[PDB]
């Protein structure tokens, strides 16, 4: 069969920024009798279907703007957007249909930023929680730009790694950072035997980790 | 121009028997192929077959040889599908496609909303909302952030808004992610410690699903 | 310019139209008419013969099998068509020997015996192995199974409507040959009424005279094909030492196929919509390879006087 592997997978382009997708296939996907060389590129806008851009590899959908280009032939093949504007954020999937019907990976695009500030804050259980028979720990990043980020759980110089449960923010257009949220759930008559529950944040903004230490 | 319309969101136990029609009236029905394809949460779209609507000719996917099964209806105009085999790890969105087919299926052009299928053991519960609050000996500084999170709520359809906070200017939703069958969300929301004492903030819930629009104030510790 | 289907349509009777079922016995009578007027000319001992020495039969499956399909594949792939018509060819290369070519054989006067043995052998293994054959040469067209769509009724039909004529003719031949004038008169003016019958009764089912529409290179091909089987046909049994009067049956039998088939595969493989003038290709094919037949009886005609 065909297995199709698009390379970038993530990126951020801004304003103009070339974009030059590409997928390898897997063989020859392009037709002999025809010369129409079978593929096709669908942009999803989150919350929305698919829509379709190139047929052909080569040729645009009516209705798409001018930016998007198909070109390639064989088994490599690239998408450029030329003047990226701001409504271009979408997963990009270069399905294939030579043989049997195989999407891709997908393409991801963001927006860059100068820098990341994070901000750390940690809450302890509620006052109710710990009635309700169990406790959990919370702490949320905020305004951090790059995804590649870190949360790990400190217990008395001791780490546990289990039991945390993590959530990402989907990049909000009012600035193009995004936030995250750690919560570490347990049950009761083990909370108060450790006490600690020290919060460290790594991120490529800072060698230096951000620790955050929890008392009582 | 055409539109292919979907039934609509389906809830059902992990004991299967579930069928999702889809009805295209814009053109010759029986002249294209109708597609499917399913996309789990942040995973891309994955094929599982097709149905030639003329003949009744299907192909599936290997993975999909075993669940799918696609029937179609010429006089509704209408094309279906059944699993009869679901577990918990199946739910996804799944689409129909339209597809020109002479020999080989050309692409995608047209695509329905989508069907959002939720495989789970049902019992819809209200939620528990849980104020967040610090002062466990902390500083604080300039501005100070709060949230409130929320327990033990199965349905998806739910909001967090801050009427008494800084409403939707500097506020943070995470989504929910499921756990233990019953999955939690959380919201965050900053506010300036020379304005929190002054003016309290109250977090209110809204539930639809249910008939909970529990309130509540978080106090300082 | 995207893909979308022919603008080519149907009326909605043409199904279970009185006319067509009218046109369908009208053939049937004419083909079990012609099949006894020509069976009359015939006799047992020399098809026994024929079988016995299967030397022209074995070469006219061959013809027909192995290097007629591999051909009509090669100039579907050298010629750049679509889908539709790669298959379309394909699998008229692929059916097997029609009843015209007992006519014509008759027209070039040729053993009747052994070209009536070798197209009721020809459809047989039709019926045999082109499913197996139009399935591994359609490999990149039609994924789809492609082998519960060729007819088994069809066939079975044609030739029990084939055989039975025969076999009334050299029964009748070989215990009363006395009717002989009578019975092929009548069976002659009958055909010529039933020939006019069908003339007339076409034209005005068919209409949509937008055949032209089909691509030149389509036609080029529907008039390449039955002429290089009827050029194969004539080297591969004069190269292979057989007698000038058992060979020109073997070249016209190659050459000459049935196409009924063919529409009944395309139609139920795919709506009329998709299918263009493709739907009326085969009708096109059987009249230009009709054409060409005369051409080659002109030019036999040309050199047996001269």
């Amino acid at each position: 069969d065909i297995v199709m592997t698009q390379s970038p997978s993530s990126l951020a382009v801004s304003a103009g920024e070339k974009v030059t997708m590409s997928c390898k296939s897997s063989q020859s996907l392009f037709n002999s009798r025809t010369r129409r060389n079978y593929l096709a590129w669908y942009q999803q806008k989150p919350g929305q279907s698919p829509k379709l851009l190139i047929y052909w590899a080569s040729t645009r959908e009516s209705g798409v703007p001018d930016r998007f280009t198909g070109s390639g032939s064989g088994t490599d093949f690239t998408l450029t957007i030329s003047s990226v504007q701001a409504e271009d954020l979408a997963v990009y999937y270069c399905k294939q249909s030579y043989y049997l019907l195989t999407f891709g990976a997908g393409t991801k695009l963001e927006l860059k930023r100068a820098d990341a500030a994070p901000t750390v804050s940690i809450f302890p259980p509620s006052s109710e929680q710990l009635t309700s028979g169990g406790a959990s720990v919370v702490c949320f990043l905020n305004n951090f730009y790059p995804k590649d980020i870190n949360v790990k759980w400190k217990i008395d110089g001791s780490e546990r790694q289990n039991g945390v449960l993590n959530s990402w923010t989907d990049q909000d257009s009012k600035d193009s950072t995004y936030s995250m949220s750690s919560t570490l759930t347990l049950t009761k008559d083990e909370y108060e035997r450790h006490n600690s529950y020290t919060c460290e944040a790594t991120h490529k903004t800072s060698t230096s980790p951000i620790v955050k230490s929890f008392n009582r | 121009e055409v539109q292919l319309q979907q039934s609509g969101p389906e809830l059902v136990k992990p004991g299967a028997s579930v069928k999702m029609s889809c009805k295209a009236s814009g053109y010759t029905f029986t002249s294209y192929i109708i597609h499917w394809v399913k996309q789990k949460p942040g995973q891309g779209l994955e094929w599982i077959g097709y149905i030639n609507p003329y003949n009744d000719g299907t192909k599936y996917n290997e993975k999909f040889k075993g669940k799918g099964t696609l029937t179609s209806d010429k006089s509704s105009s209408t094309a279906y599908m059944e699993l009869s085999s679901l577990t918990s790890e199946d739910s996804a969105v799944y689409y129909c496609a339209r597809s020109y087919y002479d020999g080989i299926p050309h692409y995608f052009d047209y695509w329905g909303q989508g069907t959002t299928l939720t495989v789970s053991s049902a019992k819809t519960t209200p939620p528990s909302v849980y104020p967040l609050a610090p002062g466990c000996g902390d500083t604080t500084g300039s501005s100070v952030t709060l949230g409130c999170l929320v327990k033990g709520y199965f349905p998806e359809s739910v909001t967090v808004t801050w009427n008494s906070g800084s409403l939707s200017s500097s506020v943070h939703t995470f989504p929910a992610l499921l756990q233990s069958g019953l999955y939690t969300m959380s919201s965050s929301v900053t506010v300036p410690s020379s304005t929190w004492p002054s003016q309290t903030v109250t977090c209110s819930v809204a539930h639809p699903a249910s008939s909970t629009t529990v309130d509540k104030k978080l106090e300082p510790s | 310019n995207a893909s979308a289907p022919f603008n080519f349509t149907l009326p909605p009777n043409f199904g279970k139209r009185p006319t067509d079922l009218a046109l369908s016995v009208i053939l049937v009578f004419m083909l079990f008419f012609i099949m006894l007027s020509l069976g009359c000319t015939m006799e047992f001992s020399k098809i026994k013969a024929h079988l016995w020495k299967p030397k022209g039969l074995a070469i006219a499956l061959v013809a027909q099998y192995g290097i007629m399909p591999l051909t009509a594949f090669v100039l579907g792939k050298v010629f750049r068509l679509k889908n539709i018509e790669a298959l379309a060819i394909l699998v008229c290369g692929c059916s097997p020997g029609g009843n015209l070519s007992n006519v014509f054989s008759l027209a070039m006067k040729g053993d009747m015996n052994l070209s009536i043995v070798m197209t009721t052998c020809s459809t047989f293994c039709a019926l045999g192995m082109m499913p197996l054959l139009l399935y591994i040469y359609s490999r990149g067209i039609y994924d789809g199974d492609l082998k519960d769509k060729v007819p088994y009724k069809g066939i079975v039909i044609s030739l029990v409507l084939v055989l039975i004529p025969c076999t009334i003719g050299i029964v009748l031949k070989s215990k009363r040959p006395q009717y002989m004038r009578y019975v092929i008169k009548g069976g002659m003016i009958i055909i010529l009424l039933c020939s006019v019958a069908v003339t007339v009764l076409s034209a005005i089912n068919v209409g949509k005279s937008i055949m032209f529409a089909m691509t030149p290179l389509l036609i080029a091909t529907s008039s390449l094909m039955p002429f290089i089987g009827f050029l194969l046909g004539y080297v591969l049994s004069a190269l292979f030492c057989l007698n000038g009067r058992c060979r020109r049956t073997v070249s016209m039998e190659t050459g000459c196929q049935n196409v009924q088939l063919c529409s009944t595969i395309l139609n139920v493989a795919f709506p009329p919509e998709v299918i263009g003038p493709l739907f009326f290709f085969p009708l096109l094919y059987m009249i230009f390879q009709l054409g060409e037949g005369l051409l080659l009886i002109a030019i036999f005609w040309c050199y047996e006087k001269f």
